């Protein structure tokens, strides 16, 4: 992928136009790199959305409502 | 007991250390007898000793 994308960029200097086969090969290589470098993040809760009564708050760690931010992990560092 | 406080810009105590709980005591002990003793002879109390109380 790196070599193909470089070839397309530097071909103007020798004034050689690219071929459709080269373009297709570069496209497939770049698409494979794109597949390798995906993240697809998820949708966190809003923050004022209530937690159900069946989640057993006042006994479990859960509160009435979702945190809406990364929840506290330690307590020694409570600001974040 | 006595304690000391931390001062942080945002409330981080993970790096630092906490307070220790050292316990001390004050002890009291017994002293010595304060004793006073007297003695006198039978003939002495028979002739000379009067108003002993």
């Amino acid at each position: 992928a790196v070599g193909y994308q470089l070839l397309l960029r530097m071909l103007s200097d020798y004034s050689l136009e690219p071929t459709p086969q080269v373009l297709s090969n570069a496209q497939r290589s770049y698409d494979a790199l794109m597949t390798d470098t995906l993240v697809v993040p998820s949708m966190r809760r809003r923050g004022d959305f209530p937690v159900g009564q069946g989640n057993k708050y006042d006994v479990f760690t859960s509160d009435r409502y979702y945190p809406g931010d990364l929840p506290l992990i330690d307590g020694d560092i409570p600001n974040a | 007991h006595q304690f000391s406080s931390l001062r942080t810009p945002t409330g981080d105590i993970s790096g630092q250390n906490k307070n220790n709980l050292i316990s001390g005591k004050a002890t009291g002990r017994v002293g010595n007898y304060i004793t006073v003793a007297v003695e006198y002879q039978q003939l002495e109390e028979a002739i000379k000793l009067n108003q002993l109380e």
